[PDB]
RNA sequence: UGUCCUACGCCGGCAGGCGCGGGUAACCCGUUGAACCCCAUUCGUGAUGGGGAUCGGGGAUUGCAAUUAUUCCCCAUGAACGAGGAAUUCCCAGUAAGUGCGGGUCAUAAGCUUGCGUUGAUUAAGUCCCUGCCCUUUGUACACACCGCCUCGCU
């Protein structure tokens, strides 16, 4: 699972709706998947980003080591675009679980797919 | 979801003119909706299955993320080392996406599915209304979405077309080779936004009384009147 | 035979579309010039792009 | 069903060769010694002694002619195949299904259609929900029609 894909994941139950966001996260396997770095889906993507969400999630993977502000620009500063790419696009969480804050509800991230079956 | 196990997983990867008419319609649905060049967008892909569509569009730089029902598919589609994330979920039951999350969608051959009742909780016409209005939701305001299809009969289309203009969408559908056999498909697009004497000669005929003939002269100036 | 079967099967969709309008306004809100005539098919045109015809939604 | 159906004897492990008789037929094949089924042995949850395709070699038969394998027999290999997602096909009693056997087409195929027998089931004595057909009423419903509402900016 990539990061910026659960970063985006809601719940589809019918009450929670449609405050199920963020989920809340659990990995035991952690990959890195290599993927072609475009600087454009980054710099213009980065402010779909919920931080907070993205603060908690990363909490919640153990990790801390990321900017804490909106990174805005025109693709110049390589080091931050590079690492938030490492992040969101190549660290796949293989195994694990991902629990629905309002309803409890556990869907089962099982090499690599989550599972949204009633 | 039981047709795909692993036996016609297998079946669906091994068929060439299955895989060639999937990026067929992968490269036309990619074409219609009308996306900025160079601009790397966000999509969502529906019946992605192994992920040919979805190697189409990781081809052309985009990023996506499958949505399916069946294992074997989100298997096969892994064991295809596809770039995108996988999802396994139906749409009837709703995308579980936040609000201004996609910037286009492309379904592929995915949206005929829920036109029957099978079961009995099941309803065709609710399933479709929730599925239409969870797309209007996970979509971002502006996107576009393409949603191909071979309906077999007109009611599938009205209860397609009733359930997405219910839900908010606009648009509509084209068909490409609409006159041919084999190259028909469906694509619905949407978004989120003398005669008088004439005249009197068949008074005459119908009151039943003798009338001259018809001909050319029937209407015509004889002279200027001064 | 089968072309009678074509052309009612066509008109069945179309009035049904058409048919399904009114409800559509009341409780909400093709290809004609791509025929060939010597025969079955779809033959290219110059000066519009390549075959397709657009029913716009409600 | 039969002047190609074959009984019997010899040979070859088999496809198949040789000789001698019956049958123009409830007379001979034929007490039609069939297949499913029963009994006994082995295998043991294993893409496996399941399943058979696709291949290599050899032999024989039918034919003027068998090469792109006419057909069969024996040996060597065991691919896919794990009960099959959304069109539906047929069916109420000796019926479906399993199982074999004949006629027509045929110098030789085995594959189509017709029937025949053996073992023999589940559900139901209902309905117009869908499809198709046949009736009665109607031109009340929708549509057509009524009426209303029906482009701007200088001199």
């Amino acid at each position: 699972m990539k990061l910026l894909t659960h970063n985006l994941l809601s719940s589809h139950v019918r009450g929670v709706g449609s405050r199920g966001f963020p989920l809340r996260l659990q990995a035991t396997e952690v990959r890195i998947c290599p993927v072609e770095f475009n600087p454009n889906f980054v710099a213009r993507m980065i402010p779909k980003v919920e931080w907070s969400a993205f603060l908690e999630a990363a909490d919640n993977l153990r990790l801390i080591q990321v900017p804490k502000g909106p990174v805005e620009g025109y693709e110049e500063n390589e080091e931050f675009l590079r690492t938030m790419h490492h992040l969101l696009l190549e660290v796949e969480v293989i195994e694990g679980t991902l629990q629905c804050p309002e309803s409890g509800r556990m869907f089962p991230i099982s090499r690599g797919i989550p599972n949204m079956l009633l | 979801e039981l047709f795909y196990d692993e036996t016609e997983a297998r079946k669906y990867v091994r068929n060439s003119r299955m895989i060639d008419i999937q990026t067929r319609m992968a490269g036309r649905a990619l074409e219609l909706l009308y996306l900025p060049e160079n601009k790397p967008c966000y999509l969502l892909d529906i019946g992605c299955g192994t992920g040919l569509s979805g190697s189409y569009l990781s081809d052309e730089g985009h990023y996506w993320v499958g949505l399916d029902i069946s294992p074997a598919m989100l298997d096969e589609a892994v064991d295809r080392e596809i770039e995108g994330d996988l999802l396994l979920g139906d749409m009837g039951q709703g995308i579980p996406f936040k609000p201004g999350t996609f910037d286009g969608c492309i379904s592929i051959s995915a949206v005929q599915w829920l036109c029957n009742a099978n079961k009995k909780s099941e309803n065709p016409a609710k399933r479709l209304y929730c599925f239409f209005a969870s797309l209007f939701s996970v979509l971002v305001r502006g996107s576009r979405a393409v949603l191909q299809l071979y309906p077999e009969n007109s009611e599938q289309l009205e209860l397609i077309t009733t359930q997405a203009t219910k839900a908010g969408f606009s648009g509509g559908m084209v068909v490409d080779y609409p006159n041919s056999a084999k190259a028909k498909k469906f694509y619905l697009c949407l978004f989120s936004g003398r005669a008088w004497v004439l005249e009197k000669k068949e008074r005459h005929r119908r009151q039943g009384r003798e009338v001259r003939p018809d001909t050319q002269y029937t209407g015509r100036k004889r002279k200027p009147r001064f | 035979r089968n072309k009678k079967h074509q052309k009612l099967k066509h008109q069945k969709e179309a009035e049904e579309e058409e048919l399904e309008i009114p409800p559509q306004y009341q409780a909400g809100g093709p290809g004609a010039e791509y025929k060939a005539k010597k025969a079955k098919g779809d033959v290219k045109k110059k000066g519009r792009p390549d075959p397709y015809a657009y029913i716009p939604l409600n």
